[PDB]
RNA sequence: AUACAGUGAAACUGCGAAGCUCAUUAAAUCAGUUAUCGUUUAUUUGAUAGUUACAUGGUAUAACUGUGGUAAUUCUAGAGCUAAUACAUGCAAUCUCGACCCUUUGGAAGAGAUGUAUUUAUUAGGAUGAUUCAUAAUAACUUUUCGAAUCGCAUGGCCUUGUGCUGGCGAUGGUUCAUUCAAAUUUCUGCCCUAUCAACUUUCGAUGGUAGGAUAGUGGCCUACCAUGGUUUCAACGGGUAACGGAGAGGGAGCCUGAGAAACGG
C-alpha cells in the first residue's frame, strides 16, 4: 500500500494529476519498524538486488561510544527520554536514530576505574561535572547514531559538552 | 546548448 | 492546519454512511432508570 | 488449582524462541516433538503479537502482528488460519463490529482509523490527534476514539460524519469503556481521575479521583472495565493496582496489588464462566484471577514472555494471550469451566498437558 | 475393519480385517501415539503392543497429527505453497476404514506374516565412513576391500557390481589440495615482486 | 530489450541494411555496444573469411581468433578501439582504428605492434590495501601505476603481461585521435584545452593541413607526439 | 562420563570427592563437549544452589548463547545475576567454564571474539575471585621447585610443551592487565612468581 | 543556531570537550569550485546548514544559471525570475516570457528582492528546489 | 577395471522462464540532451583474499522396495533403504628497524609488526572544479559475512623406493573494486484553438525549514513541530480536437520468487 511515487502529489503549477498507471514495486515503501526496548527481535527483509536489511523490532542492547576518551562499550538500554521529532515515540519508548536514551554506566564506570585507578593521572582522570553527576546517579544519557530499522543495530554515543547541555535544557 | 551528436543524414550521400 | 487531517472535518464521508444500523431495543435498563442511577453516580 | 499451557513456547525465559526454531531441526528425533499438539494451525506471528479478540459468535478469532503488520483471522471450527492481511502501519486498538469477523475497525499508530470488510480494506479515516483506545457503542453505532489531547472524538457510523468531540478536563485518554447496561462511558485520563460521560447527551455525570495510601507516586489510569451487572466498575493503574468500584459509592470496595509495579494492561470480568464473583487483572508479566468480594487469589497466570493482551473465550475456561513471542499463548483452567466445543477432546489430553503451577 | 500392522525390526507388514465390533470399540477413543494391548485385540495378538500411527477413513482421506477431533476438518497444509485440504482427526473412531499399527513389543505367539518373515535392506553403505561403521573397520583397514557387491545375471552372462565410494581419500584429492596451496603461495610471491618493483620505481622518481 | 534490427544497428559497422531481418547484438564486454565491433561482423562482413554465422562459430571454436592476445569463442564479443585481433593460421594481426569517415578499418599491423596496445586513462585511484591502480577506456584495471600517470593520459600496455610500458601526458602539441562526434576518426595536434568546470571540456585540434576543429574531451585519445605516433596509422 | 552423569546417586560412589575434583578439571577442559559432559556429572551431585542456576551454566557452555548469557548472567547488579549468598558455590564452576573457553585457540574471527568476551567479564568478578581465575591458569605451571631451590632450572621441565603452557599463561595475564590495568589484582603466588618463572625458562631455553 | 528540537551539528565533525585546545568549535568547510570564492562568513560562521554549498553535504554540478530575486519570504530558500525572448517563426518575431525558479540560499548569503544571483544546480533539495545560490550581487 | 570408471530412464541439485483484447490521452505521452559527488545491477571483461584433515555427521531423504484408503485428480497414510558443488560441521608463516659495522652486495644479536565484511565513534586525508570522496589507523559491535572437506583429462620432475616428496591443462565455486548489460530518478528545449475558460491551490500537504520513517538510493514520498506560502493577463487553471494522429487476462483486496516482474506464474 505504501508507495514512493511523486505522481499522486499535486503539481508545481498545481493541477490535480490523474493516475497514469498502477503502482510499481520499484518505488516501493515499507512500514515503519517501531523498535522498542526489550528482548532482541530482528527480522531479515529482502530488498532490491541480493542486498539484505535487518529490522530490529525489539532491542535492549547497544554498542555506545564514549568519544572523548575514545572507547565503545556494549550496554543495556534503559529507556527513551527525549526524541526531537515527536514526543509520542518517547511516550511509547520507540527506538530510532537521534532519540535520546538512557544507557548502562556500569561498564564505562569499571573501565574508568581500571584505566585511571580512581573512583567516579588526576588531571587526565578529570572529566565534565555533569557526566560525573550522571555516573553518580548511575544512569547515562546517550544519543543513537545508528538506525535500528535498516542495520538492526542501536549503536550510539554519550552526550557531552554543548550537545549535553542543550538536551538537558530541552529535558 | 550544443548537442554534439553525430547524425547519419548529413554523412550519407544525398546525390540521388 | 486542515491539511493532513490535523483539524477535524465535519463533512459527510460517503463510504462510511450506513455502514451499520442502530439497534432499536436500546439499553436493557429503562431510560428513567439510567437517568436516576447517573444522578446518584458516586454519591 | 491446575492451569495448563496448551500452546506456547516451553523454553526458559532467557532463551529466545528463534533459537528454539534453530534447535527445532536438531530435536526432530525427540519424541516430544511428535507428541506435542497445536490447537490452531499457524497460531503464531513472525515476531510478536500485540492483541487478541474473539468473535461474539464464538467460532472465529482475530489478532494482529508486529511485522509484517498483519491481521490474522482464525477459524475455530476448522482449526486453521482463515486468512492473513497486512496493514500499512502497526495496530493500536480495534473492535469487531459484526458478530463474525466480516466487519472490524482498527486504530493504527499512524493516527488512521481503518475499516476492514470481508472483501478487504473499505476506507481509511484519519483522526486529528494520536489515539490509544477505541470502543463501539452498539445502541448508537458511534465509534469513540480516545486521544492524546483532552478532546475525545465522536464518529457516528450511521450518518458517516465526525460529530462534535467530547472535551475532557484533563489531557490524554488511555482507555475508554462503555457500559452495555447503562451506556455510561468511563474515560481513563492520564491524571489520577476517571471521567464518566453521558452517551445520549454530552455531559460529565461525575469524575472520580483515585487514591492510593500505600504509594505517593503519581499513577496513570491504564484501563477501565464495566460489568454486565451495570454497577461494579474496575480501574487499572500504571502502578499495578486494580480498583473495583461500586459505581454508586465513591470509596473503593477492594484494592489489589499485583506486586510487580507494572501497568495493568487489561481487566476481564468472568461472569459467564460460572461462579460470577471472579475477575482477571492482567499485567505485563502476570494475568491474575481473583474474586471480587474476598480478594482471595485463586489462579495466577505466569507466561515466560511479556503479555501485551489477554482474552477469555466466553463460557469456557480458555484464555488467549497476545505476547512478544512467536507463538501466542493459550491457557486452559479446567476448574473454572469446561473446555470449548471446538476443543472437544482437549480434556482427553490434560494429563499430557504441561500443567504449570 | 482393516488393521495394517507393521513390525519394523524385520520390516514386515500385513493387513488383518476384523469383522466383529468388539476389537474396533477397544480401539475407539485412542490417539495417534497411544499404545494398545494386543490381548484385547485378540489372543493371537496376546502380549503384543500396538502404536497407532495413522489411517484413512471410509472417504479415503488420511489421519493427521496435531489435531484432536473425531470429525473431518479442512486444514491448510503444505506438500512454501499451502493448500486447504480435508483431513481426519488423530482420534480413532467408527469412521476409519483402515488403521495403521506398529508392533512395539512381540507377544507370546508368533505372527505368520510379520514375525516369521523378513525383508532385507535394499541398499548398502556408500560413503567410506559409513562403510567403516557398517563393518567396524579400523582406520588402517581400507574400505576398498569391504565394499558390498551385488551379483547380476543377464542370460548366461554374470558379473559383480559395486558402488562408487564418496569422500574417499585418493591421490587426486591430495594433488588438488597441493596445487591450490602452491597457487596461493605463487600469487603472494608475485604480488610481493610487483610491490617491490613499484617501490623501486618510486625510489627512482624521488 | 534484447533484439536489434539491422536498420537500428550502428551505422559505423558498414553493414548493408537489406542482408537480413536482424543484426548481431554485441555481448557484454570491454567496450560499449555503440562503440564496439562484434567478431561476427568483423570476420564475416569485413574480413569475408566466413559466409554466415555458422562458419564464424566454427572458426571461433577452432580457437584461431585471439582478441588482445587471448582466445575468444563468443560470436558477439565486443571488440573495439585499440583492440588487437590475431589470426595465427593466416599470420595476420589487425588493429581496430576508425577511418576518416568514422568506421572501423581493418588495419594490418606487425607482430611487435600487436604485442602492445594503448589505453586512455579513464580513472586513477587507489583500491583496497592502499594499492594505486588505473582504469583505462577498455576497462583494464592495472595496479601499481607510475605516479605521474593521471586522467586523460594514455598508457602503453603490453598484452602478454598487461603492464604499462610507457605513458603519454595530455598536453598541448600532443598527437590526438578523435573517438566521437562529427570529427570522428580525424587526427591532429592539440592547441588548447577549454576548461568548463561542471561541464563538458572542449579541446581545439589542428590537423596537418592547418585546419582547426573543436571537440569534447571525452572524444579525445592521445596517440603520440606530433610526427611520432606510437601506432601505425591507417 | 555420559554414564557418570546418569548415575542415580553419584555422591555415594566409592570415591565422590576426588571424583568431583577430577570432574572439576574436566569442566575446565578446552573441549566444550567435555565441559557439557563434566557439568552433567557435576549436576548429578545434588546441591540446591546449582539447580537454581543450572540453566545459566548450560547456556554458557552453549556456543550460540555464550555471549548473551554473559551480559545477562554475569553482569553485577543484574536482575539475573547470582545472589550474594550463592556466589561462593557457583563461581568456582564459573571460573573453570570461562577458563575452558579461554583455552579455545583464536584461529577464527568468531573464536577471537570469544576470548575478548571471556576476559572482559573479569571486572564483574570480585577481586579474590579474579585472583582465583589467575591461580587456576598457574596451577599447570610448575614453579615451586624453581623458587624453592636457588632459582635453578630443571632440564626435564625445559620442553616445547612447557613453553607452550607458559605462552598461554602470559597471553592470559596480558589480556587481564589490559582489561583490569590498575584494578588488576597482583599476588606473588598466583601470578608474579609463575610470571618470573617463565622468564627464567626463556633465558635457560634460549641459551641451552 | 539551536532553535530546533534537535541539536544542530555538522555530521562527523568532533569537538573534544576535554582537550579544549580552542574556544571555537571545529568547523568543516569546502570551496564549491567554479571560481566561486567561499565567503569568510561561512568559514567563521556559526550556522548549521546541511544544504549549504560550502558547509553542507551538497555538490554544485551541471548548469549554472543567473536570475533576479523576486521573493525571499520563506526560510533558507528564495524564488528568482529569469526572462528571455522566444522566437515565433510564423511571424518571425520575438515575445517576452519569464519563468520562476525556487533556489536554496545558504544563511551565509544576504539576499533582498531585486538583486542578481548566480545559482548552481545540485541534487533535489525539496519538491521544487534543484539549485543553490552560489554568488550574490 | 574388486572401490566405480562406456552409455543411461527416474529422482535430487544448478541455470532460464521478464502475440491478442479494451481504453484513450496536448510537450504530465514521446523525442533530443544534462546529472547521479543521490542509486541497484544476473551476466561479460580486468584485477583481487599466506592470518579427523592421507578429508567429519545424518544432525537425510528423493528416486527405489513393499503394505494399504479413496468414485477420484499433477489425491494419498504406514514401514524399510541409499548419495552431493543439496543440508550442516570444520584445519612449526611472513615483513621491517636493524647493533656486531663482524664481512664493507653480504650476513646478522635484540627490538618489533602482521585478515576481510556490517554498525557506531575518533584521527590523518592520491583524485576531481568541488567532497565528510578514496584509502589508512584506533576502540568496540554484529542472530559477526567470507577466506575450496568439489569435478574432468594427463602422469611429468626428483630422489631421501616409499606408491615418499614435488606437480600440468581445464571445469564448477568465492570477498571487494572497476567494466559491460540494464533499471530508476533528474537539468533545459520541442508548431492546434483558446478568456464566449481568470483566478488555481492549502479538497485530509498546498509552498519551505528542522528532525524522524522508508527506498536501491535524492526528495513532503510519508510522519512530528514550525512560517503562510507557490503559479498566473509574458495566459496559471479549465474546455474541444483527423492528439492511432496507457491499461487488464472472470471482478476488486492481499501475499510469495528473483539481478531484473507488484509477474498473462503460484
Amino acid at each position: 500500500g505504501i508507495s514512493r511515487d511523486s505522481r499522486h502529489k499535486r503539481s508545481a503549477t498545481g493541477a490535480k494529476r490523474a493516475q497514469f498507471r498502477k503502482k510499481r514495486k520499484f518505488e516501493l515503501g515499507r512500514q515503519p519498524a517501531n523498535t522498542k526496548i526489550g528482548a532482541k527481535r530482528i527480522h531479515s527483509v529482502r530488498t532490491r538486488g541480493g542486498n539484505k536489511k535487518y529490522r530490529a523490532l525489539r532491542i535492549e542492547t547497544g554498542n555506545f561510544s564514549w568519544a572523548s576518551e575514545g572507547i565503545s562499550k556494549k550496554t543495556r538500554i534503559a529507556g527513551v527520554v527525549y526524541h526531537p521529532s515527536n514526543n509520542e515515540l518517547v511516550r511509547t519508548n520507540t527506538l530510532t536514530k537521534a532519540a535520546i536514551v538512557q544507557i548502562d554506566a556500569t561498564p564505562f564506570r569499571q573501565w574508568f576505574e581500571a584505566h585511571y585507578g580512581q573512583t567516579l593521572r588526576a588531571a587526565s582522570a578529570k572529566i565534565e561535572s555533569s557526566v560525573e553527576s550522571q555516573f553518580s546517579a548511575g544512569r547515562l544519557y546517550a544519543c543513537i547514531s545508528s538506525r535500528p530499522g535498516q542495520s538492526g543495530r542501536c549503536d550510539g554515543y554519550i552526550l557531552e559538552g554543548e550537545e549535553l547541555a542543550f538536551y538537558l535544557r530541552r529535558l | 546548448h550544443f548537442e554534439d551528436r553525430f547524425d547519419a543524414r548529413e554523412h550519407k550521400d544525398r546525390s540521388n | 492546519k486542515a491539511s493532513k487531517g490535523r483539524k477535524l472535518n465535519y463533512s459527510v464521508q460517503d463510504p462510511i454512511a450506513n455502514y451499520e444500523a442502530p439497534i432499536t431495543s436500546g439499553y436493557k435498563w429503562s431510560d428513567d432508570q439510567i437517568d436516576e442511577f447517573f444522578a446518584g453516580l458516586l454519591g | 488449582v491446575s492451569v495448563y499451557q496448551v500452546s506456547g513456547t516451553n523454553v526458559s525465559r532467557s532463551l529466545p524462541d528463534w533459537i528454539a526454531k534453530k534447535r527445532k531441526r536438531q530435536l526432530k528425533n525427540d519424541l516430544e516433538y511428535q507428541n506435542r499438539v497445536e490447537l490452531i494451525q499457524d497460531f503464531e506471528f513472525s515476531e510478536a503479537s500485540n492483541k487478541i479478540k474473539v468473535s461474539r459468535d464464538g467460532q472465529y478469532c482475530m489478532a494482529t502482528g508486529t511485522y509484517k503488520p498483519q491481521i490474522h483471522v482464525y477459524d475455530f471450527a476448522n482449526l486453521s488460519l482463515k486468512f492473513d492481511r497486512h496493514t500499512d502501519a502497526e495496530n493500536v486498538d480495534f473492535t469487531i463490529l459484526s458478530d463474525d469477523w466480516t466487519k472490524s475497525v482498527h486504530l493504527q499508530n499512524d493516527r488512521s482509523i481503518q475499516f476492514q470488510n470481508k472483501g478487504g480494506l473499505h476506507y481509511t479515516t484519519r483522526i486529528p490527534k494520536f489515539g490509544r483506545s477505541l470502543v463501539y457503542n452498539k445502541v448508537n453505532c458511534d465509534l469513540y476514539v480516545g486521544a492524546s489531547g483532552n478532546e475525545l472524538y465522536r464518529l457516528n457510523l450511521e450518518k458517516g460524519r465526525f460529530l462534535n468531540p467530547f472535551k475532557l478536563d484533563t489531557e490524554g485518554v488511555n482507555h475508554v469503556s462503555i457500559n452495555e447496561v447503562n451506556g455510561l462511558l468511563a474515560a481513563g485520563t492520564e491524571t489520577n481521575v476517571v471521567e464518566f460521560w453521558d452517551p445520549r447527551s454530552r455531559s460529565r455525570v461525575s469524575k472520580l479521583y483515585l487514591e492510593n495510601n500505600i504509594d505517593n507516586r503519581p499513577f496513570q489510569v491504564t484501563t477501565t472495565s464495566f460489568r454486565n451487572d451495570g454497577l461494579t466498575f474496575a480501574c487499572g493503574t500504571s502502578n499495578g493496582y486494580s480498583y473495583i468500584y461500586d459505581l454508586r459509592t465513591s470509596e473503593p470496595s477492594i484494592i489489589k496489588d499485583q506486586g510487580y509495579g507494572f501497568d495493568i494492561k487489561k481487566i476481564i470480568w468472568l461472569d459467564n464462566v460460572g461462579t460470577e464473583n471472579k475477575i482477571v487483572t492482567c499485567d505485563k508479566r502476570i494475568a491474575k484471577i481473583w474474586d471480587r468480594l474476598d480478594g482471595k487469589a485463586y489462579a495466577s497466570m505466569e507466561p515466560s514472555v511479556d503479555i501485551n493482551d489477554i482474552e477469555h473465550v466466553p463460557g469456557t475456561g480458555m484464555f488467549f494471550t497476545a505476547n512478544e513471542s512467536i507463538p501466542m499463548h493459550t491457557y486452559y483452567i479446567p476448574s473454572l469451566g469446561p473446555s470449548p466445543r471446538w476443543c472437544s477432546f482437549l480434556d482427553s489430553i490434560t494429563e499430557e498437558l504441561e500443567e504449570k503451577p | 475393519m482393516k488393521l495394517n500392522i507393521s513390525y519394523p525390526v524385520n520390516g514386515s507388514q500385513k493387513t488383518f480385517e476384523i469383522d466383529d465390533e468388539h476389537r474396533i470399540r477397544v480401539f475407539f477413543d485412542k490417539r495417534i501415539g497411544q499404545e494398545v494391548d494386543g490381548e484385547a485385540v485378540g489372543d493371537e495378538f496376546k502380549g503384543y503392543v500396538f502404536k497407532i500411527s495413522g489411517g484413512n477413513d471410509k472417504q479415503g482421506f488420511p489421519m493427521k497429527q496435531g489435531v484432536l477431533l473425531p470429525t473431518r476438518i479442512k486444514l491448510l497444509l503444505t506438500k512454501g505453497e499451502r493448500k486447504r485440504k480435508s483431513v481426519r482427526g488423530a482420534i480413532v473412531g467408527p469412521d476409519l476404514a483402515v488403521l495403521a499399527l506398529v508392533i512395539v513389543k512381540k507377544g507370546e505367539q508368533e505372527l505368520e506374516g510379520l514375525t516369521d518373515t523378513t525383508v532385507p535392506k535394499r541398499l548398502g553403505p556408500k560413503r567410506a565412513n559409513n562403510i567403516r561403521k557398517f563393518f567396524g573397520l579400523s582406520k588402517e583397514d581400507d574400505v576398498r576391500d569391504f565394499v558390498i557387491r551385488r551379483e547380476v545375471t543377464k542370460g548366461e552372462k554374470t558379473y559383480t557390481k559395486a558402488p562408487k565410494i564418496q569422500r574417499l581419500v585418493t591421490p587426486q584429492r591430495l594433488q588438488r589440495k597441493r596445487h591450490q596451496r602452491a597457487l596461493k603461495v605463487r600469487n603472494a610471491q608475485a604480488q610481493r615482486e610487483a610491490a617491490a618493483e613499484y617501490a623501486q620505481l618510486l625510489a627512482k622518481r624521488l | 530489450k534484447k533484439h536489434l534490427k539491422r536498420l537500428a544497428a550502428p551505422h559505423h559497422w558498414l553493414l548493408d541494411k537489406l542482408s537480413g531481418c536482424y543484426a548481431p547484438r554485441p555481448s557484454a564486454g570491454p567496450h560499449k555496444l555503440r562503440e564496439s565491433l562484434p567478431l561476427i561482423v568483423f570476420l564475416r562482413n569485413r574480413l569475408k573469411y566466413a559466409l554466415n554465422g555458422r562458419e564464424v562459430k566454427a572458426i571461433l571454436m577452432q580457437r584461431h581468433v585471439k582478441v588482445d592476445g587471448k582466445v575468444r569463442t563468443d560470436t558477439t564479443y565486443p571488440a573495439g578501439f585499440m583492440d588487437v585481433i590475431t589470426l595465427d593460421a593466416t599470420n595476420e594481426n589487425f588493429r581496430l582504428v576508425y577511418d576518416v569517415k568514422g568506421r572501423f578499418a581493418v588495419h594490418r599491423i606487425t607482430d611487435e605492434e600487436a604485442s602492445y596496445k594503448l589505453g586512455k586513462v579513464k580513472k586513477v585511484q587507489l583500491g583496497k590495501k592502499g594499492v594505486p591502480y588505473v582504469v583505462t577506456h577498455d576497462g583494464r584495471t592495472i595496479r601499481y601505476p607510475d605516479p605521474n600517470i593521471k586522467v586523460n593520459d594514455t598508457v602503453k600496455i603490453d598484452l602478454a603481461s598487461g603492464k604499462i610500458t610507457d605513458f603519454i601526458k595530455f598536453d598541448a602539441g600532443k598527437l590526438v585521435y578523435v573517438t566521437g562526434g562529427r570529427n570522428l576518426g580525424r587526427i591532429g595536434t592539440i592547441v588548447h584545452k577549454e576548461r568548463h568546470d561542471g561541464g563538458f571540456d572542449l579541446v581545439h585540434i589542428k590537423d596537418s593541413l592547418d585546419n582547426t576543429f573543436v571537440t569534447r574531451l571525452n572524444n579525445v585519445f592521445v596517440i603520440g607526439e606530433q610526427g611520432k605516433p606510437y601506432i601505425s596509422l591507417p | 562420563l555420559k554414564t557418570l552423569s546418569k548415575f542415580k546417586n553419584i555422591k555415594n560412589v566409592y570415591s565422590a570427592t576426588e571424583l568431583h575434583d577430577h570432574l572439576m578439571v574436566l569442566l575446565g577442559s578446552r573441549n566444550t563437549d567435555v565441559q557439557k559432559l563434566a557439568l552433567d556429572a557435576l549436576l548429578a551431585y545434588k546441591n540446591p544452589t546449582l539447580n537454581k542456576y543450572r540453566d545459566n551454566l548450560k547456556n554458557l557452555l552453549d556456543d550460540t548463547l555464550f555471549k548473551d548469557e554473559i551480559t545477562t548472567f554475569l553482569t553485577e547488579n543484574g536482575s539475573q545475576s547470582i545472589k550474594a549468598e550463592d556466589e561462593k558455590v557457583v563461581m568456582p564452576y564459573v571460573l573453570r567454564i570461562f577458563f575452558g573457553r579461554a583455552q579455545v585457540p583464536p584461529t577464527s574471527g568468531q573464536k577471537r571474539s570469544r576470548k575478548i568476551a571471556v576476559i572482559s567479564v573479569l571486572p564483574n568478578f570480585k577481586k579474590p575471585y579474579i585472583n582465583d581465575f589467575l591461580s587456576l591458569a598457574s596451577e599447570r605451571l610448575d614453579y615451586n621447585y624453581f623458587f624453592g631451590n636457588s632459582h635453578q632450572i630443571n632440564s626435564s621441565k625445559a620442553t616445547l610443551k612447557t613453553i607452550r603452557r607458559m605462552t598461554g599463561f602470559v597471553n592470559i595475564v596480558n589480556s587481564t592487565l589490559s582489561v583490569l590495568r590498575t584494578n588488576f589484582p597482583l599476588h606473588t603466588n598466583s601470578v608474579l612468581q609463575p610470571l618470573i618463572y617463565s622468564i627464567a625458562m626463556a633465558y635457560y631455553v634460549l641459551d641451552t | 543556531v539551536q532553535s530546533e528540537r534537535a541539536f544542530q551539528k555538522q555530521p562527523h565533525i568532533f569537538n573534544n570537550p576535554k582537550v579544549k585546545t580552542s574556544k571555537r568549535t571545529k568547523r568543516w568547510y569546502k570551496n564549491a569550485g567554479l571560481g566561486f570564492k567561499t565567503p569568510k562568513t561561512a568559514i567563521e560562521g556559526s550556522y548549521i546548514d546541511k544544504k549549504c554549498p560550502f558547509t553542507g553535504l551538497v555538490s554544485i554540478r551541471g548548469k549554472i544559471l543567473t536570475g533576479t530575486v523576486v521573493s525571499t519570504k520563506m526560510h533558507r530558500t528564495i524564488v528568482i525570475r529569469r526572462a528571455y525572448l522566444h522566437y515565433i517563426p510564423k511571424y518571425n518575431r520575438y515575445e517576452k516570457r519569464h519563468k520562476n525558479v525556487p533556489v536554496h540560499v545558504s544563511p551565509a548569503f544576504r539576499v533582498q528582492v531585486g538583486d542578481i544571483v548566480t545559482v548552481g544546480q545540485c541534487r533535489p533539495i525539496s519538491k521544487t528546489v534543484r539549485f543553490n545560490v552560489v554568488k550574490v550581487s
